[PDB]
């Protein structure tokens, strides 16, 4: 899994 | 809370973008030159 | 020689095609893909 | 700098 910070 | 590119150190603030995965970042630029590494060989 | 793995994905240097190294960390191909595709926005 | 590992 990834996020996304910006 | 402030977050930096694990890979170059770059702070969110310096970068365009910055993704993170588990206790890890990588921002755009060093996406940019892994994608370099992995078209050159 | 010892066994290294991709921060990203867990994955080990003996099952992708490329493993890039930072300071104390590492992407392999599969997981730069993954965010080429958010970068770029699309699927 | 990155480096390559494999
Ligand atoms: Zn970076
Ligand atoms: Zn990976």
């Amino acid at each position: 899994a990834l996020r996304v910070v910006k | 809370k402030l977050l930096y590119c694990s890979f170059c150190g770059k702070s969110q603030h310096e970068v365009r973008k910055l993704i993170a995965g588990p206790s890890v970042y990588i921002c755009d630029e060093c996406v940019d030159l892994c994608n370099d590494i992995i078209r050159e060989e």
